[PDB]
């Protein structure tokens, strides 16, 4: 299943790790 | 300005 991540993103670092669309 | 340029991870939206 997907991580529906949007309103509160419940994440631990900034890092870019795949170029898929959120990638800073 | 006024531009939200804050760095972000791969998150599935």
């Amino acid at each position: 299943v997907r991580r529906l991540m949007f309103s509160y993103i419940s994440d631990e670092q900034w890092t870019p790790f795949l170029y898929d669309f959120y990638h800073y | 300005q006024l531009y939200e340029n804050k760095p972000r991870r791969p998150y599935i939206l």
